[PDB]
């Protein structure tokens, strides 16, 4: 669900 | 009290590696997104890792592939393993508590930080520092002179932490013998001298050096 | 890639007045979840960052009313209502959308009436002198604004390329500054002379200032 880091990359 | 109290660092040459601690109170490493944020010399804020609670791991592409970031459930610690080690690398690294979750919609900053550990990469051997009395003679003022030491940072308190308001530190400066120094100063009044005990403690991690002065007239 | 501006790097406040910091994104820090991702940041001289406001408007626990946050898209205003002594130190903004990115950073300094400088003078110490080395320190305490001349002069002979100086940060209290100023001799040198001063020029004395010493 996390593809990277920050807020706007988890799904 | 909740808190990051972080550790390790120090000096340590080109190439090598080296594990920063920071260990949580009062709450669990375990069940926060956790960062690390670095700061270079006078240069400003950057960011270097996350771990997430959600197990994962991401890092700034200026060090990944070389630093990792681990927790430890049972010894409620954060830890940032820094590896081949660039000067590039030297900076005060902080610990942060990102107060977040994005499975529930919440957010609510960087919470918590840590002191931030220093670290210093370099080719060259660690001194410790000699330290001299400043002497004194309405109010007058007294000090400590923090003379040939490397790398920075030194640490320096009076009485043992007891004596702040008048107290000033100064900013090391560079020598031409490429060692650093720096001097500590306190303001009092004239009459405490004759029965005031005044000793700087000054200490300097990484030549293990620790030194108490007692500064009189 | 987004990345942050600030503006300005620098600004001056009177205690009172209010101030007033600015962030650019490169990008709309607006999410779909409904919510504005940027942070402010006040990092007080030798201190961890510590938190004044997330999500572009909301301030933190314990952060005082006299710090808002506006803004939304692009374009974000950090302010300060009234300003304190104790507000000075450097002001970041940060977004945790993408990556987590910094702006430059904002250095607030506060104004206050001229403040000249006590000043003293230090002689090297005998322990430092059986060492062949001779420290002659001087201490300019608890003055405004920050610029100030320190001019060292051996048997009434001023020096150059001789010493060095540091100045600290503008203290939260009172808003001063001070300043210590070292001249450095060889053992050899210090003895070959008897008279040592520490001549100050400064905004808030009339006449230069000087204090000295003998062997």
């Amino acid at each position: 669900i996390h593809i990277g880091p920050g807020r706007a990359f988890y799904t | 009290e909740v808190q990051l109290v972080g550790s390790g660092g120090g000096l340590i040459q080109p190439g090598g590696s080296l594990r920063l601690s920071c260990a949580a109170s009062d709450f669990s490493v375990s069940e926060y997104y956790m960062t690390w944020v670095r700061q270079a010399p006078g240069k400003g804020l950057e960011w270097v890792a996350v771990l997430y609670k959600d197990g994962s791991q991401f890092y700034a592409p200026s060090v990944k592939g070389r630093f990792i970031v681990s927790r430890d459930n049972s010894k409620n610690s954060l830890y940032l393993q820094m590896n081949n080690l660039r000067g590039e690398d030297t900076a005060v690294y902080f610990c942060a508590r990102e107060n977040a979750d994005y499975g529930s919609d919440y957010y609510f900053g960087m919470d918590v930080w840590g002191q931030g550990t220093a670290v210093a990469v370099s080719s060259a051997s660690t001194k410790g520092p000699s330290v001299f009395p400043l002497a004194p003679s309405g109010t007058a003022a007294l000090g400590c002179l923090v003379k040939d030491y490397f790398p920075e940072p030194v640490t320096v308190s009076w009485n043992s932490g007891a004596l702040t308001s008048s107290v000033h530190t100064f900013p090391a400066v560079l020598q031409s013998s490429g060692l650093y120094s720096l001097s500590s100063v306190v303001t009092v009044p004239s009459s405490s001298l004759g029965t005031q005990t005044y000793i700087c403690n000054v200490n300097h991690k990484p030549s293990n050096t620790k030194v108490d002065k007692k500064a009189e007239p | 890639d987004i990345v942050m501006n600030q503006s300005p790097p620098s600004l001056a406040v009177t205690p009172g007045e209010p101030a007033s910091i600015s962030c650019r994104a490169s990008q709309s820090l607006l999410y779909s979840d409904g919510h504005n991702y940027l942070d402010w940041y006040l990092q007080k001289p030798g201190q961890a960052p510590q938190l004044l406001i997330y999500l572009g408007s909301t301030r933190a626990s314990g952060v005082p009313d006299r710090f808002s946050g506006s803004g939304s898209g692009t374009d974000f205003t950090l302010k300060i209502s009234r300003v304190e002594a104790e507000d000075v130190g450097v002001y970041y903004c940060m977004q945790p959308l993408q990556s987590y990115t910094f702006g430059q950073g904002t250095k607030l300094e506060i104004k206050r009436t001229v403040a000249a400088p006590s000043v003293f003078i230090f002689p090297p110490s005998d322990e430092q002198l059986k060492s062949g080395t001779a420290s002659v320190v001087c201490l300019l305490n608890n003055f405004y604004p920050r610029e100030a001349k320190v001019q060292w002069k051996v048997d009434n002979a001023l020096q150059s390329g001789n010493s060095q100086e540091s100045v600290t940060e503008q203290d939260s209290k009172d808003s001063t500054y001070s300043l210590s100023s070292t001249l450095t001799l060889s053992k050899a040198d210090y003895e070959k002379h008897k008279v040592y001063a520490c001549e100050v020029t400064h905004q808030g004395l009339s006449s230069p200032v000087t204090k000295s010493f003998n062997r």
